[PDB]
């Protein structure tokens, strides 16, 4: 009747309906021998028991308990127990666990993610292991940053085991799991991809070969794209050469922004820059390293080292009171009296361009709600400016 | 003495979960035919719920302290009838019982707000052992007189040692979160089952008018469960009654392949050590 | 003027990485082969399509022959 299709339910079909059909009718063949005598002795030799009792007296046989409250006392009835001993205590053993196994696969992951009102969330997906989602946790939501509102939305393939689960209790409000895959146009649906601020793509940087890594990001962006045209995305790569196969799809808006990341590229441009400049390299990649302030007393390198660590880089718009200001002016008041350094500014014209350092008189202060870059300790102090009256 | 009032205690949880269950489904059926400071309030319930917080922090030990301290009330308690009358002014217990059950309904209340979907918060073991064990003592202290119903429920509370620990940051590996979860699951369900035996050997059949009742003390139910569950059966002590039997066929069912693929791994997992360190 | 135009034959070894080759089409991994916009364009190929091509052969008599004179260009 194509009630059955699939192969687990008919495995647990053919299971129960044999178990169960053996145990009821060895229960009544001993219920029939006891109830009656033996015939040799002219059936003087009976016993009274009910059907049910039999039934509880084979489980008991079966599962090897023993208990002995109730036993057989005719010759037949002894007979077909050494012969049912024999046989179903094999059937008992191997048949229970079978069952207790095949229910219990149940999918801990299914389900749908509401969706918040005036509350935005993101969606990652890509190649998702421990290290890598407990350092991207502990630089996310990390507290130098200014108060976020963000809600995170793993999305993979393969059910995580217990550490990673101990890890999504520790961070139980801010972070869910669903289980699917990116390419099947549901899971997309399933995860309110349609409203999300943007998707991120983690991509495995040890791999065999380069290119398959490549090939199977473009086939993630692509769906995406396809699935919805206009929603911003990170990527990683690792080729520089395959950077140019991104802007073959139609609606890959990098204007808008739209970024990826090519880590062979940035390496080399680090240990060249270097090159010039001894420590640049690492003095520059502290700067994007969420990291808080550490004090020691034992009068050694690292008391000064830690020091320099705690900076990281923000971005904010500058007050009104800059107006007409030379670079070099602006940088140094900024410096002496809010002990901020304002490291370089973009310039704000029909097309975007930004200026590293400028000389006086070359370049006045466009305040046109310019933005400028900035270093400092935490997000807190960067809006000590933008707030500058004459105060 | 007198009328029996067993049957005001089973129902008054009976009609908390049904009805909870009604009232939820229906609201949910009338949105579909008639077709944020909210959000705020459930996030701090989260919060506190989580130990992110200090005052997280201290919440969830009182529970894992308050969890023992009411199941210790329970084990005191069996040795007295089933069915009897006290004043509640005059007793230092369902007093100090009292109390508990006034945290534990708050507890509840802050867990029902951080769940997403109610109604399949409302189905969840938490939810019903707490639905089962909570009204019972409010309508004994109303009525003066007390049974000993379903209060053997208690010790279900064990499972969530697994979590509440995980949430303070103890358990990080791979190994103590196994053996913590083989352990707690093994107890409970052990102590769960004696107690149920507890109440239906000591209590009679109720059609037969309890006149087949056998004496029993919850030690030897628990001593008798963990014979059947070795399958050692000596013949000494066995359940009488048809609900006692009842009962042992599917326990017997179940428990064997529980213990069977349970100790093994347990003994296992204890005793890796590196038998040629140190210094 | 752009590259649009082009016309294009491809083969493919798996027939799901269909969705892949428009833009413009309604992708979803239920329907089959014959319904898909580059199918029934007359872009895309895959060899799957001609297992049918046993059953056919044995009730008609010289099917076989017919397809390769007008394919293969003499037999
Ligand atoms: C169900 C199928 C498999 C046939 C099984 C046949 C035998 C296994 C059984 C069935 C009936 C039994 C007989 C039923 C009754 C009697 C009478 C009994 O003697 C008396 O009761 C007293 C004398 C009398 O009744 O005439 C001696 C055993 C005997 C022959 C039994 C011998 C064993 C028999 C032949
Ligand atoms: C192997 C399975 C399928 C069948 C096994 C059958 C046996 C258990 C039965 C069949 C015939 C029976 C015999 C039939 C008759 C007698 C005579 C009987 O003698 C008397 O009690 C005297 C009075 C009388 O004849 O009834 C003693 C038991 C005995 C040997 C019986 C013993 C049990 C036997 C061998
Ligand atoms: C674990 C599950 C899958 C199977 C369990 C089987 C047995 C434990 C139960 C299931 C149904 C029960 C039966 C259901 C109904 C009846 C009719 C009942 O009849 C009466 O009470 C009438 C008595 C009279 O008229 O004198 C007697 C018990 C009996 C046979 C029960 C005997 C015990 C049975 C076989
Ligand atoms: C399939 C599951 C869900 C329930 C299996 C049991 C039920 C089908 C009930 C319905 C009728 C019951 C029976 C009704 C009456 C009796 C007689 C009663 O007689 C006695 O008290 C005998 C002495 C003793 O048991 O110590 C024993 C239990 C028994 C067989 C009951 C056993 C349990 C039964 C089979
Ligand atoms: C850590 C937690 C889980 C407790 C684990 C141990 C309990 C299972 C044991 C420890 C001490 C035991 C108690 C020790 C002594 C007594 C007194 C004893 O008194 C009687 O026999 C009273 C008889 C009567 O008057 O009716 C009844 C059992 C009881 C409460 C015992 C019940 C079981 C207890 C609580
Ligand atoms: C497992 C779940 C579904 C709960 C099942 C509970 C029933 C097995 C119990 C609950 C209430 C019981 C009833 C409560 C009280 C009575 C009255 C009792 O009669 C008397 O009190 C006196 C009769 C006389 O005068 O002889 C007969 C049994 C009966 C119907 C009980 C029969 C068994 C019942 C239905
Ligand atoms: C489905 C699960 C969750 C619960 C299963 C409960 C059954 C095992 C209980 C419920 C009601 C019980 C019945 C309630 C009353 C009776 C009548 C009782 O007989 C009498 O009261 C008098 C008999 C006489 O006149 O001698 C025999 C047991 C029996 C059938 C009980 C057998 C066991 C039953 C079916
Ligand atoms: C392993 C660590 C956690 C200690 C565990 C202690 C329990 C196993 C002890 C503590 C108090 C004991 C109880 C104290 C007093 C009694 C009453 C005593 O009463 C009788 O002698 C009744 C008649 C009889 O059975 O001989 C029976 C044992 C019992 C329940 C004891 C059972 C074993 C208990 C619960
Ligand atoms: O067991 C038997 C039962 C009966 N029914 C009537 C009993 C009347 C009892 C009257 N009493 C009044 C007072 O007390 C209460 C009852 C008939 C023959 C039997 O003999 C069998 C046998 F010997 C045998 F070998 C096999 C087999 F296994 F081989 F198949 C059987 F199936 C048998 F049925
Ligand atoms: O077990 C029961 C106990 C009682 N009161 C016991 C005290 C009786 C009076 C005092 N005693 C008199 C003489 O003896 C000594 C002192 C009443 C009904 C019961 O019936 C249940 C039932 F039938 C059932 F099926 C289930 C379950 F299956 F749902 F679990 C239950 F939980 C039940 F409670
Ligand atoms: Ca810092
Ligand atoms: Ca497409
Ligand atoms: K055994
Ligand atoms: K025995
Ligand atoms: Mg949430």
């Amino acid at each position: 009747l194509n009630i059955l299709k699939t192969s687990n339910s008919i495995k647990l079909v053919n299971l129960l309906s044999i178990f169960i059909s053996t145990w009821l009718t060895a229960a009544g063949f001993i219920h029939l021998v006891e109830n009656s005598g033996d015939p040799w002795e002219n059936f003087q030799n009976n016993q009274a028991l009910t059907y049910w009792e039999c039934v509880y007296l084979l489980m008991v046989t079966m599962s090897t308990v023993g208990y002995g409250d109730v036993y057989a006392k005719t010759t037949l009835g002894r007979l077909f127990m050494v012969f049912f001993i024999l046989g179903g205590l094999a059937m008992f053993a191997s048949y229970v666990p079978e069952i207790i196994e095949l229910i219990g696969n149940r999918k801990k992951y299914g389900g749908s993610y509401s969706a918040v009102s005036g509350r935005k969330h993101i969606v990652v997906c890509g190649h998702i292991t421990l290290e890598s989602v407990s350092n991207f946790l502990k630089d996310f939501l990390h507290k130098d940053r200014d108060d976020v509102n963000v809600e995170i939305v793993f999305l993979h393939n393969i059910s995580p085991n217990l550490e990673l689960e101990a890890l999504f209790k520790r961070h139980f409000t801010q972070v869910e799991f669903y289980q699917g895959s990116v390419l099947n146009p549901h899971d997309l649906a399933r995860v309110k991809i349609e409203s999300a601020d943007a998707c991120l793509i983690l991509a495995n940087k040890y791999c065999a070969d380069p290119d398959a890594e490549d090939a199977s990001n473009i086939m993630r962006v692509i769906s995406i794209k396809n699935y919805h045209p206009k929603i911003r995305i990170i990527t990683q790569m690792l080729q520089y050469h395959n950077k140019a196969h991104l802007l073959n799809i139609p609606s890959w808006n990098w204007k808008e922004g739209d970024d990826a990341i090519c880590l062979a590229e940035l390496k080399l441009g680090f240990i060249a820059q270097s090159c010039l400049a001894q420590g640049l390299s690492t003095m520059l990649a502290n700067l994007f390293s969420m990291r808080s302030f550490i004090k020691i007393e034992e009068d050694t390198w690292q008391k000064y080292y830690l020091e320099g660590v705690s900076n990281e880089m923000y971005t904010e718009y500058l007050s009104s009171a800059f107006v007409g200001l030379s670079f070099p002016t602006v940088c140094e008041l900024c410096f002496v009296k809010l002990k901020l350094l304002m490291i370089a500014i973009e310039y704000k014209s029909a097309n975007r361009e930004s200026r590293i350092l400028i000389n006086p008189g070359n370049h006045l202060k466009i305040q046109e709600g310019t933005l400028g870059f900035f270093i400092a300790s935490d997000a807190k102090e960067v809006k000590r400016a933008f707030f500058y009256c004459k105060a | 003495r007198g009328q029996r009032m067993w049957w005001a205690f089973l129902a008054s949880s009976m009609v908390t979960f049904f009805g909870g269950l009604f009232i939820i489904l229906l609201w949910r059926t009338l949105k579909y035919l008639w077709t944020g400071w909210m959000t705020s309030v459930k996030d701090w319930a989260g919060v506190m719920i989580s130990a992110q917080t200090l005052t997280g922090r201290v919440l969830v030990v009182l529970v894992f302290a308050l969890s023992i301290g009411a199941l210790v009330i329970y084990f005191i308690d069996s040795s007295n009838p089933i069915e009897s009358c006290q004043n509640f002014y005059k007793d230092f217990t369902l007093q100090i019982d009292m109390a508990f059950n006034v945290f534990f309904l708050l507890y509840f209340g802050l867990r029902f707000i951080a769940a997403n979907d109610k109604l399949w918060f409302w189905l969840e073991v938490n939810s019903v052992v707490d639905f089962f064990t909570v009204p019972p003592v409010f309508v004994s202290v109303y009525l003066n007189r007390s049974w000993l119903g379903l209060r053997f429920l208690r010790a279900l509370r064990l499972i969530q040692f697994s979590e509440i620990l995980q949430f303070l940051n103890i358990l990080k590996t791979s190994n103590s979160i196994k053996l913590v979860n083989l352990l707690s699951i093994f107890i409970s369900t052990w102590l769960t089952a004696a107690g149920f035996i507890h109440l239906v050997e000591n209590s009679g059949d109720p059609w037969e008018n309890f006149q087949n009742n056998q004496a029993l003390t919850y030690w030897e139910c628990v001593y008798l469960l963990m014979v059947t569950m070795s399958t050692v059966g000596y013949g000494d002590v066995y359940a009488k009654t048809t609900l006692g039997r009842l009962f042992m066929v599917f326990f017997i069912l179940g428990g064997l392949a529980m213990f069977a693929s349970y100790v093994p791994e347990i003994i296992e997992l204890i005793g890796n050590r590196k038998k040629y360190g140190g210094s | 003027t752009t590259g649009v135009n082009i016309p294009i034959i491809t083969e493919l070894v798996n027939d799901t990485n269909v969705q892949f080759l428009d833009q413009d089409d309604d992708d979803d991994p239920d329907t089959e082969l014959y319904l898909t916009q580059p199918f029934a364009c007359g872009t895309a190929f895959a060899v799957s399509v001609l297992d049918s091509l046993m059953s056919a052969t044995y009730f008609n008599d010289n099917i076989l022959t017919l397809i390769r004179t007008l394919v293969t260009g003499g037999a």
